[PDB]
RNA sequence: UGUCCUACGCCGGCAGGCGCGGGUAACCCGUUGAACCCCAUUCGUGAUGGGGAUCGGGGAUUGCAAUUAUUCCCCAUGAACGAGGAAUUCCCAGUAAGUGCGGGUCAUAAGCUUGCGUUGAUUAAGUCCCUGCCCUUUGUACACACCGCCCGUCGCU
């Protein structure tokens, strides 16, 4: 859709990135 | 004038580097004028934010 | 430029500070030494004569910083 | 600020190019700085400064006793070269402004830098 | 980081860093090193006195090695706290205060030379508004090039952070008129490359025969020594 | 850590000597009395009681042998260095950094590589702009390529 394509050339992607950085007994 | 301005949700970071987040704000007086803004540092929801000159809205791809 | 900061009391300064120095609300080698242009060496033996004359409060004793008031 | 150095100065307004040259001086204050005295130097600049304007600075700066003609010589006119080197590179102008003609814009000298921002 | 990233050269270059950019051992050694170098590659004529423009002088380092060597010159800066300490310094020839992106506002055909010790890659950076590189770039070489007498040379030595900003000057520079060159020295070390903008104004056929038989797919005779020769004069 | 680690007594100011013991080792070194750190004193913005190079004289130890100083100690000399125009490294929590302590090489070096504890944070929880690597589509822009100009003027044999 033309409205659907604007948006999401007017708006920032988002969301999915996983970073993988980084007592009993 | 100075204006103070209560996050409602962040849309996500933008940016070359992602040096800034962009996040939709709304404002302390009147709670009808919600404008779009960039920001740099950590941001989360319910941060107010001081706004220099509430009159135009931040914008990047 | 350089500084020539006296090491021994001449007389105008010494009435200097036995009538200024125990009214400043801060009393300090270093705040002293900028204000009467004397060696700290001199700038914190003089506040040891005034402390045993009984002119000034003392607040904190350490190695590395002095703090001194006025009495009143 | 020399006395050959606004002589050599111009305007670099966006309107008033090329034809702002030369502007007008003021000086409330004059400082003598001595300069070592190279007779290579001021022959071969002698082609080069624009007499007319030099006149009217120096009547801008109140002084009148100057050379009137192009002082040209192979360096063996030492008593008009050493006066107008007294002229050109050793009267100071610490204090005063600039007259732009086709704009009025201040150039105003403090001390003893003239400033030609926007 | 790099000066440049701090902000404009207005207030970076405050009184603060004017003071420690006086008692700077490297700067008082390497500035003068290099005016060294930049003075010696126009090719100015010998035992003759010029006038040159010493834009971006800034403490007047560069200023005082043209003075030393029997030249003189004016000097051109956009910060007031490096010219109050060239002021302090007791330079030779005049100070002028400015921005080179608005023009150099001398007569055309003015200077022997110019001059520039690291002062170019200050306007590859915009931080106004206002402000474009491109037209700032312009404006500084198209003046340059009307108040530099023809024939005359004008060195420049600038500090890039990139390839792009060489490139972005040199077509600024190309573009109004100038002809030359850049000269590196020691283009492969990292602690003496300089960068200077010099400026001035004016058998065998038979081996593809086999090979295209070869893929054919047809067989042949293996590759050899004796593959292209005559065996005898032919009567 | 070790049969080379050392305890203790005596002598010299120090490097260093003489004697006598423990330990093949959760048994002796070793309650491993480490350094930054903590508390008092002197110094007072001064190339200064900061900084220690480079030197002069002497003493002691290992070695067949110390000269071009093996190493260590004492007294004397007190250079540059005033936070580094600009190229670039490493790093996300007991981590970076400050600080000391130990093994392989080793008649004696200290100098490389490895570890260990102690004091302990600023920033960040992102992005594909720079660099590098890996996938998908494509060979449509540029370049290659094709066609053209292929620099002109006069002068004699
Ligand atoms: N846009 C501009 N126009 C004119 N001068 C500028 C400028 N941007 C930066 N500069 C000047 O460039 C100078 C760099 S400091 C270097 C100056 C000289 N090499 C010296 O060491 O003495 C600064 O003084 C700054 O004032």
């Amino acid at each position: 859709p033309l409205a659907d394509q604007i948006l999401a050339g007017n708006a920032v992607r988002a969301g999915v990135r996983e970073k993988r950085r980084g007592e009993e007994y | 004038p100075i204006k103070l301005a209560r996050v409602t949700k962040v849309l996500g970071r933008t940016g070359s580097q992602g040096q800034c987040t962009q996040v939709r704000v709304e404002f302390m007086d009147d709670t009808s004028r919600s404008i779009i803004r960039n920001v740099k540092g950590p941001v989360r929801e319910g941060d107010v934010l001081t706004l220099l000159e509430s009159e135009r809205e931040a914008r990047r791809l | 430029d350089k500084l020539n900061n006296l090491v021994l009391f001449d007389k105008a300064t010494y009435d200097k500070l036995c009538k200024e120095v125990p009214n400043y609300k801060l009393i300090t080698p270093a705040v002293v030494s900028e204000r009467l242009k004397i060696r700290g060496s001199l700038a914190r033996a003089a506040l040891q004569e005034l402390l045993s004359k009984g002119l000034i409060k003392l607040v904190s004793k350490h190695r590395a910083q002095v703090i001194y008031t006025r009495n009143t | 600020m020399k006395l050959l150095t606004h002589n050599l100065l111009s305007s670099h307004v966006r309107g008033v190019g090329s034809r702002g040259f030369p502007l007008r001086l003021q000086a409330t204050e004059v400082r003598i700085c001595p300069v070592e005295f190279n007779p290579n130097f001021v022959a071969r600049m002698i082609p080069k400064v624009e007499w007319s304007a030099f006149l009217e600075a120096a009547d801008n700066l109140r002084l009148i006793q100057v050379p009137k003609g192009p002082v040209e010589g192979y360096e063996e006119n030492e008593e008009f070269l050493r006066t107008m080197h007294h002229l050109l590179l050793e009267v100071e102008v610490i204090e005063g402004t600039l007259q732009c003609p086709e704009s009025g814009r201040m150039f105003p000298i403090s001390r003893g830098i003239p400033n030609m921002l926007l | 980081r790099r000066p440049e990233h701090g902000g404009p050269p207005e207030l970076f270059y405050d009184e603060t860093e004017a003071r420690k950019y006086v008692r700077n051992s490297r700067m008082i050694d390497i500035q003068t090193r290099m005016a060294g170098r930049a003075l010696e590659l126009l090719y100015l004529p010998e035992n003759k006195p010029c006038y040159l423009l010493d834009i971006g002088c800034g403490t007047g380092l560069s200023g005082s090695y043209l003075s030393d060597e029997g030249h003189y010159w004016v000097g051109l800066d956009i910060s007031p706290a490096m010219l109050d300490e060239a002021v302090d310094r007791e330079i030779e020839g005049d100070l002028l205060l400015g921005d080179m992106g608005q023009g150099i506002p001398f007569k055309p055909g003015t200077f022997d030379g110019c001059i520039s010790i690291s002062a170019v890659q200050w306007l590859c950076n915009a931080n106004k508004k206002s402000e474009n590189p491109a037209k700032r770039l312009y404006c500084f070489f198209a003046s340059l090039f009307s108040v530099l007498v023809r024939g005359s040379r004008a060195v420049l030595q600038l500090y890039p952070e990139n390839s792009e900003q060489l490139e972005l000057i040199t077509t600024q520079a190309t573009k109004a008129g100038f002809s030359g060159g850049m000269v590196v020295d020691y283009p492969n070390s990292a602690k003496a490359k300089k960068f200077y903008l010099c400026l001035f104004s004016g058998r065998a056929w038979v081996l593809e025969k086999k090979e295209r038989h070869r893929r054919q797919g047809r067989e042949v005779r293996p590759d050899t020594q004796y593959t292209g020769r005559k065996r005898k004069p032919r009567f």
